[PDB]
């Protein structure tokens, strides 16, 4: 109709991909918090019936990885999809905890003609990062 | 038949081209400030509509405090890019 | 004191990277779709409400044709980024 | 509150940029469909209560000049902005009749501590255009 179905028997599956930790060599400072983060997350789309798997601090040939490890996967029987990503990044890059990786190889498996049973489901992706270096000296 | 990139929903937690927010003792804005509002509204709202008071909560209510010049008073605002097709309705 | 950014509203015609279409007789698929749509709900939802059901009218109702084997049975989807920080009701 | 506040005098200011014919040298195509557009639309934002300003063709040098044009203004009494883009285009860029131009710039203005009437009101952009060379093949 209007609003999506969300009557499926499983509400879905949010994997949070809580990175901290970045190898000297990237360079990344290690980002205290990202905890904190995680566990609030997880306890909340607890709360809202997803099926929450959390990994940590995963390199960047890792996070790709698990993605075409859950892009192909029956989601028939679920009703949506929300993938949480903490770490630091750039604009449209993301990073792992060896090495930055684009963002658009990520989000493809899931695209309506890849990730067939997600399609026609809502793709919730929450991305919590450094967009780039600019700061906002607000006004009023 | 529909268009493959859609029913995408992306919530930045900034604005493209600025810098994302954390704090040391309560982890990010973006994620605290988000969660919290799930925690009221999941089943009162929408969720643009949460999202967009998950906006204010945070354009609002947060101000970087710093003993840098550069890294002290900033502000951050996010950003809710949608391609859903329907409304949402956790419940 | 506010995110400088903010309250900023952008309603691209179709998904970053792509292409965007238009009929030579009607026009544009994403402009003619919309306006129809705040011809209907323009008093009677919120404005990301209705920029949900222009993306579905373009994302559903709306499929290529042309003598090309390229530029023919393509689709379309558009992109709603908001940053603002309340909800929009025109009256 | 919770929604904006839009019981200002008067509504906004719809300014539409409605470019169609293409200087040769930019090589591109004039567009056809443009004008049913900007028609349909004036007479759109016309019964919401906007003042509408239709320009047509405008080069690059032209609609960044409106547009500084349009930031410094008393927009004190206005309740919000709707600025709509017709023409060509790639990402991030829009184009003139006559050479590309940054979108950045243009939006710049209005932006919370330069476009400061505006401040805390809605800047609402309509941009229609090619963010590419990309196509949906459609799945289902
Ligand atoms: C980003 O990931 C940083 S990306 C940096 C970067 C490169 F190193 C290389 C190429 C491109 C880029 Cl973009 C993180 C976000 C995250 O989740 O990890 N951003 C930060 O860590 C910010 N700093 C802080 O959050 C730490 C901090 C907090 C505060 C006070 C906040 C508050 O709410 O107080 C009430 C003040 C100062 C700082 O330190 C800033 C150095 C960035 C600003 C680095
Ligand atoms: C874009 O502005 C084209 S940007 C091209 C470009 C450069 F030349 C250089 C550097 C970067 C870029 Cl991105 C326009 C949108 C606009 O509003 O002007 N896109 C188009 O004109 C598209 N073509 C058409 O709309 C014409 C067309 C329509 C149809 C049928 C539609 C329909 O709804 O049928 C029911 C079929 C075929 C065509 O022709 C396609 C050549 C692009 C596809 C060019």
């Amino acid at each position: 109709d209007n609003s999506y179905k969300m009557d499926y028997p499983e509400m879905g599956l949010c994997i949070i991909i809580n990175n901290k930790n970045f190898h000297k060599s990237t360079g990344m400072t290690s980002r205290s918090g990202t905890d904190v983060d995680a566990a609030n997350l997880r306890e909340t789309f607890r709360n809202l019936k997803y099926e929450v798997r959390n990994k940590n601090d995963l390199t960047r040939e890792e996070i790709v990885e698990l993605m075409r490890d859950v892009s192909k996967e029956d989601h028939s029987k679920r009703s949506s999809f929300v993938c949480v990503l903490l770490s630091h990044g750039e604009e449209g890059i993301i990073f792992g905890t060896n090495g930055p990786v684009d963002l658009k190889k990520i989000t493809n498996f899931f695209r309506g003609d890849r990730c067939r049973s997600l399609t026609g489901k809502p793709k919730l992706f929450i991305i919590q990062a450094c967009r780039g270096t600019e700061l906002d000296c607000g006004i009023e | 038949k529909i268009p493959v990139e859609a029913d995408f929903l992306y919530a930045y937690s900034t604005a493209p081209g600025y810098y994302s927010w954390r704090n040391s003792k309560d982890g990010s804005w973006f994620i605290q400030s988000l969660c919290a509002m799930l925690k009221q509204y999941a089943d009162k709202l929408e969720f643009m509509h949460i999202l967009t008071r998950v906006n204010r909560k945070v354009a609002t209510e947060f101000e970087s405090f710093s003993f840098d010049a550069t890294f002290h008073a900033k502000k951050q605002i996010p950003c809710i890019v949608s391609m859903l097709t329907k409304e949402l309705y956790f419940y």
